[PDB]
């Protein structure tokens, strides 16, 4: 059967056995920066397979009203070991993911989630002309939430599902490298990002890459007596990740 | 030489094969190699199974026995002494074999004589060296009954000689069996009517040692002590067998009080230590 | 039966404790301040019997500040940056004034001999 | 009559030793402590329609 | 549950809360308590030196429309034992979707300075941890049980060895069996 | 009635000064020291003294 | 392996030829705590047995060590904090020897 | 001239005018580990020109009674920059050494330095039967310094120099890979140690590889009206290092 | 299989002696004592840019 | 059987070949041989370093 | 000295007298107070005979504009000690300028009727005396110190030799070390 | 800081590990007797709405 997926990397191994068909990127696959499209001139700190393993996030529990979660990933990566330690000493970056998002249930559940990687997800503020605070852009490890309503908390992103946080019909999303999480069918989430910027390389702290968003569009839905607590476990590995422009430790 | 196996180079993975994934429902050990799920390095591996081999984890000098005789008794059966002959008296050795179902081997045979002056009031002698006598019976033969019998005669019967300070006496025994094997565990009956005895008591069958002093009695007491000590050679085994978890209770059976599993915990997960102090 | 287990020492501030075999029931940790610190106390506890399970036989002893004296004043002359107390590796530069001339070394350090603070050589002179 | 074989040595740092058989009985013989095969393939893996370990082996 | 067939059961059931944990023991194969009295620990208490890697089975015996995700990791010493998820994802883990394979493999490689190891207590030998998370959760249906059973093997790999001849600390004889 | 020592060690060139050579009694711990016999003179890379240890024999002591 | 008669009252005997044993116990394995202890049985552990009057024993023993040599000394610790025992102590562990008479308890006392 | 060299690590540069032969080890190079002589099994990580560069130690004063310094160095070595990182993150690891140190003076100076590399250097305790706590061992960065009498601190090292706190007769240290710093004219004191022990890795903590040891023979002597401020400065790389068992963060 | 080697002798004025090897232990062999090769090139001379001993080997 | 170097002969020197002068300075021993400081004779010399290896 | 870093330190200075001395001892490495517990001289106590040539190596660590000449010389026995400049340069001597090479080697060559001396004392075995002369004197400009160091060093050359095997007569234990 | 209230007491029914104050994100487990069932999630978590602290829903019940 082609539902059994293995995914190698570094000293970890991802085994699934409900997958569908794993999915991967634009269709480019990482691979480290060239020497005719570089701009810095000393050499790269091509780290190990000590940078490119899968990190665990933390857990959100999926119940019947809840709305989305949403995450920053050259920030979320930031205390995961000795990636992070590279982000702490090195000015410039670049690394492609391998995002793998499980869930599961039984065969009497019913959901769905929809799984996107967006590029450049520049969230709008929740009351209109007002700075936002970082820590309701990224807070690390930890999601951030949608609602349902429009939200209106002060220096906070204004977080209603049908809009995305950016702005755009939420049925538009599938634009970008995407799955679905069928519970009747599935648990494949990898979206194998590549390097997507405007620069050759970049700062991990001042940008973020890109933003992986949860959302339920066929809501979770059991009857009496099924399990009620079901999580949601996002995995995420750095690949062909390289340093450049070793100083002394940065910004936490 | 017959060296471990090696661990081969690997690299990054994402593909359709699993094998982690396994069917251990199947009655089936997997056989994942360390370089099907991290990235491993070349490393050539020099290591060899040598002494874990079945002659290399049987072949030194274990036991079986203690017997004790004196030389001047007013008894005349505590003289000399006998053993019919088991391996299921020490449990090292008798946990060791029973590891089979199944052995065929040779024996390496060695006594360790030592004698003690008992207590008596005339106790300053001058005693010549003592001189001792172990003889074997095979199964059905004629016993003795006293240290002067003529049944000592031993004709027929291997006996062994030995004069106190030399080197200990060793001698080999090749496989004295009637049957194909040597057998560890009996799942049966001695009578075909399924009554009689039950278990390994059946198949023993291989006669007895006797111990004597060749002297004659002397005048102050002398106790002696042999240690027969067994040591198996030239060795095959068939159909492996758990190790035994409860302790021994008898030489003719199985038996055993109900002993569990391992030693307890406290609870179910580790954590950091939670003793004194910074 | 088993060995009782002793609670686990924790940490000294500004110290270390020694365990070389285990916390059980007649162990023993030693104690030791580190460089610039002075112990005040125990040296060593036992895993001993008290009353109806097993404690330490010492309470945790303290790591004070070792200090150099007041450092001395030279004629025609001050310190630069004089602090008010002088720790363990810290030294005092001495300046001279205008008109007169210095004699060996500037500077002066603090050093721990006998366990006692003490400057490592004479302070310098200033003639003119 | 002699026989020469080699001496367990250590690796990555072939010496002979010689052998002769004293009696008539081959039950006399010293033991054999040389022989390093091996074959688990009996009791590990001991199934019909043997498996590949990388497809699932089953359905 | 020493005496009983339950020392056997690992229990897991739906969490009110992800994030967290399913057991966790210390890799000492003839050492540590749980793995002691194994047929690879009994084998491996008659010797006093070992080398080579581990792996451990564990098949997921409960429903078949029961599924969830597991953390099983491994931590090489040096530092202490991880206490969140987040610290055990750094080490040697696998994320085990449970499936129609019912099984899962993890494979405890060979990281060490020596190349042997002591099968008895010793802090220079120091071997790591292994610990297993809850990942995600249990997911059942309505009338289906929750809490099932995870089971764990255990054996050895093709380049395992041991060295050393010793009597086994576990035989004990105060006289003679008659 | 503690532990002592035996009889400290005879040096056929020096000879124990004079709280010590009389009297007996020595506990662990317990320094003694000698002086050069006459007619011999010190070698100064060596202090003339010896500790009885806790298995309650004297250090060693060769040639003062 | 010398023998002496300590001295005792009745110091005039007629003794027969002392015979020792010397086991050796690797790192870990089970002590003995008496001479009639059932340890001494040396069923695994390596021992030899000697009689008063015969050349000394000798017995030749390979590279027993866990490292690719042996180390005169060691700058370091044995826990991974820095604590513990400090120095070529952490890296001796070799088992010990363990000396009996393999006779019973003499009329008089011989050291 | 040959009194001149340039020495090219990393992003790291030390350029001497007046050397006499740039000092070089036992003979043998420093090399990573080989997989004929290995033993751990999963990838090392040789992780760049990043930890393979020069760090400057802390300065210390050279008096005209000064008697002699002492470092440790896979401990000295531990907070400078992703090299100490490393340590933190690995069980095991192994590198070699470039040491070079540098002292200067002027012509009517005179003195002479003896700069050895010793190989486990275990010391002696100042009080004989009694621990010896770690601080006293080693200070990080910061020198431990020896005296001219014996010394009687508690729970500290016999600091002797005539006894080089191993000891020895301190003149027989000569033995180890060495030079001098004789002001008349050097400068050049390198000493490139390979890997020296007795397993193939090791950790960085637990154990000591070897001891730096600066120790005066003929002592600073000057006229009146000369700079009387001599510093001494010591620098050092890793060389071919790589790391292996990643875990947790270690033992600060 | 036995081995023939020769005997330490004097100098200025090839005597052999006779080997076997009894014991399958490579430990159990008697010592080395007749290898007699150097190379104090490690310890002295342990420099870069090697010197010549004819020149200054400075400026 | 490694024997002891020999000792070469020699003559009378003038001449910018300094093999007295050295650098102690560089870690190095000088490995000054006999015959190069005065004039020495022909030794055939049949010393071995036998007794003084790690083994004997 | 003995006692400190000075024993190490030979004194050389200004003299206001030429043919004059600077130190001097007995070629004996090994029963010679001087190189005793030196690194040769104690490989050299644990045998009982000798043979072969040693050098002598001397690093003058004095200032870069202090210049001078020394006489270094070697009496083999027969006579006394030579207590004139005039009488140690009949010897085997070197005169050493010092500059840019700081430091000079005086080689002792063997010069024995026997092929072999005794590592202790004998009469039969002398082998001779060191001594080393101000030959002119120690010339130092203004505002640089006269008083400087020799340090002096020993070694072996490529045909040393020891025979043989004995006890060194520097272990000494009374106890066992426990 | 912001907090929620006290989080609303079920009948038949305790929370595990009832906490002094409830901060952002921090969820309060309910668990029921014996002789009851449990009818919904079992757990709520605090929110954050219009600068106030709210929990997120309500809380489950306990029939029997
Ligand atoms: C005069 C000296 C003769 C010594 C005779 C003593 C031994 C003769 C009996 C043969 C020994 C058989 C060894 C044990 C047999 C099997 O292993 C057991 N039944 C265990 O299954
Ligand atoms: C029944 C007879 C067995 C005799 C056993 C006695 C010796 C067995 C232990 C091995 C001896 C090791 C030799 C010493 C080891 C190293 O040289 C030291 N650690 C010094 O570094």
């Amino acid at each position: 059967s082609d539902r059994v997926r293995s995914i190698t990397l570094g000293n970890s191994t991802i085994t699934t056995q409900e997958s569908a068909n794993v999915v991967v990127g634009y269709g480019v696959w990482p691979d480290y920066l060239s020497d005719e499209e570089a701009t810095a001139e000393d050499q790269p700190t091509q780290p190990d397979v000590a940078t490119c393993r899968f990190y665990t996030l933390d857990s959100v529990s999926w119940m019947k009203e809840s709305q989305g979660w949403w995450w920053k990933f050259p920030d979320a990566l930031r205390d995961m070991g000795l990636f992070g330690q590279n982000m702490q000493y090195h000015y410039l970056g670049r690394s492609g993911y391998t995002i793998h998002v499980q869930c599961n249930a039984s065969k009497f559940h019913q959901g769905c989630l929809l799984v996107v990687c967006v590029p450049e997800a520049e969230m709008g503020a929740a009351n209109i002309n007002e700075k936002i605070n970082r820590e309701h852009l990224s807070n690390g490890e930890v999601a951030n939430t949608f609602s349902g309503t429009k939200s209106s908390n002060t220096n906070d992103v204004q977080q209603a599902v049908f809009n995305a946080g950016m702005g755009v019909a939420v049925g538009n999303l599938t634009i970008f490298p995407h799955q679905w999480i069928n519970l009747r069918t599935n648990n494949c989430a990898t979206i194998v990002m590549p390097y997507i910027n405007s620069v050759p390389m970049d700062n991990m702290f001042r940008h973020y890459n890109f933003t992986l968003m949860i959302i339920p569009f066929a809501k979770l839905d059991y009857a009496a007596g099924s399990s009620t607590y079901i999580p949601i476990t996002v995995t995420v590995a750095p690949m062909c990740a390289e340093y450049n422009g070793l100083r002394l430790a940065g910004h936490q | 030489v017959v060296r471990v196996a090696d661990t081969m180079p690997s690299g990054p993975s994402n593909s359709e094969s699993i094998p982690a994934l396994t069917a251990a429902e199947t009655g089936h050990t997997s056989q994942v190699v360390p370089s099907d799920t991290i990235q491993t390095r070349h490393v050539r591996n020099f290591h060899v199974r040598s002494e874990s081999s079945v002659e290399n984890f049987l072949s030194r000098s274990a036991c079986v026995y203690i017997v004790e005789y004196k030389t001047r008794d007013d008894t005349p059966d505590k003289m000399y002494d006998s053993w019919v002959i088991n391996t299921r008296q020490v449990a090292q050795l008798r946990r060791k074999l029973e590891f089979f179902t199944y052995v065929r081997f040779d024996v390496e045979v060695t006594f360790v004589i030592t004698s003690v002056q008992d207590d008596s009031t005339r106790q300053n002698t001058d005693t010549p060296a003592l001189t001792h006598q172990i003889m074997y019976v095979p199964p059905g033969g004629p016993i003795p009954q006293a240290v002067d019998d003529y049944n000592w005669q031993t004709s027929t019967n291997p006996s062994v000689f030995w004069t106190e300070g030399n080197a200990p006496p060793r001698m080999s025994i090749p496989f004295m069996s009637v049957g194909n094997a040597y057998s560890n565990f009996y799942d049966g009956w001695s009578h075909f009517s399924q009554t009689g005895v039950y278990g390994f008591n059946t198949l023993n069958n291989m006669g007895k040692l006797y111990f004597r002093h060749v002297n004659d009695k002397t005048i102050s007491p002398i106790t002696s002590k042999v240690r027969i000590y067994f040591k198996p050679k030239h060795v095959k085994a068939w159909v492996p067998r758990p190790p035994r978890l409860c302790e021994y209770t008898h030489k003719d059976n199985v038996d055993f009080e109900p002993k569990g599993v391992t030693t307890s915990r406290t609870q179910l997960t580790i954590s950091n230590s939670t003793h004194v102090e910074n | 039966c088993k060995k009782k287990s002793c609670p686990n020492p924790g940490e000294i501030r500004n110290g270390q404790i020694d365990v070389p075999g285990g916390i059980l029931f007649g162990a023993t940790i030693s104690f030791s301040c580190n460089t610039g610190y002075k112990l005040f106390g125990s040296t060593s506890s036992f895993c001993l019997i008290s009353g109806s399970s097993v404690q330490w036989s010492d309470p945790l002893p303290e790591c004070r500040e070792i200090y150099c004296p007041a450092p001395p004043q030279i004629d025609n002359g001050i310190i630069q940056g004089e602090r008010d107390h002088y720790g363990y590796r810290q030294s005092v530069t001495y300046a001279c004034n205008k008109g007169f001339t210095m004699i060996g070394e500037h500077s002066i350090y603090c050093t721990v001999n006998n366990d006692e603070g003490e400057w490592s050589g004479p302070p310098p002179e200033c003639r003119g | 009559g002699a026989q020469v074989s080699t001496q367990k040595t250590g690796a990555h740092e072939i010496i002979h030793y010689t052998n002769i058989n004293y009696y008539k009985d081959a039950a006399s013989n010293s033991a054999n402590r040389q022989d390093f095969t091996q074959d688990p393939g009996k009791f590990t893996e001991p199934v019909k329609d043997i498996m590949v370990k990388s497809l699932p082996a089953l359905n | 549950n020493v005496n009983s067939l339950e020392a056997y059961r690992i229990p897991v059931h739906s969490v009110t809360e992800t994030g967290a944990q399913v057991f966790g023991f210390t890799l000492q194969p003839g050492a540590d308590t749980v793995m002691e009295r194994t047929l690879l620990g009994e084998i491996l208490n008659y010797y006093a030196n070992w080398s080579g890697s581990i792996k451990l089975t564990f098949m997921y015996c409960g429903s078949a429309m029961a599924t969830g995700k597991f953390l099983l990791a491994y931590s090489p010493p040096g530092a202490g034992v991880p206490k969140n998820r987040r610290e055990a994802m750094l080490g040697t883990h696998i994320i085990w979707d449970i499936g129609l394979q019912s099984s899962c493999v993890l494979c405890v490689p060979w990281i060490s300075q020596t190349h042997y190891r002591f099968v008895s207590k010793d802090i220079y030998t120091d071997a790591g941890f292994i610990t297993c998370w809850y990942q995600t959760s249990i997911v059942v249906p309505a009338e289906v049980q929750n809490q099932s059973v995870i089971l764990c093997f255990v054996s050895a790999c093709n380049d395992f060895s041991v060295r050393l001849l010793r009597d086994s600390p576990f035989v004990r004889q105060t006289a003679f069996y008659q | 009635c503690n532990r002592s020592c035996e009889v400290p060690t005879r040096l056929n060139s020096a000879s124990l000064k004079q709280p010590y050579i009389t009297q007996n009694y020595f506990p662990v711990g317990t320094v003694v020291e000698y002086e050069c016999r006459p007619g011999y003179r010190r070698e100064p890379s060596l202090s003339p003294k010896l500790t009885c240890l806790q298995n309650l024999k004297w250090s060693t002591a060769v040639e003062f």
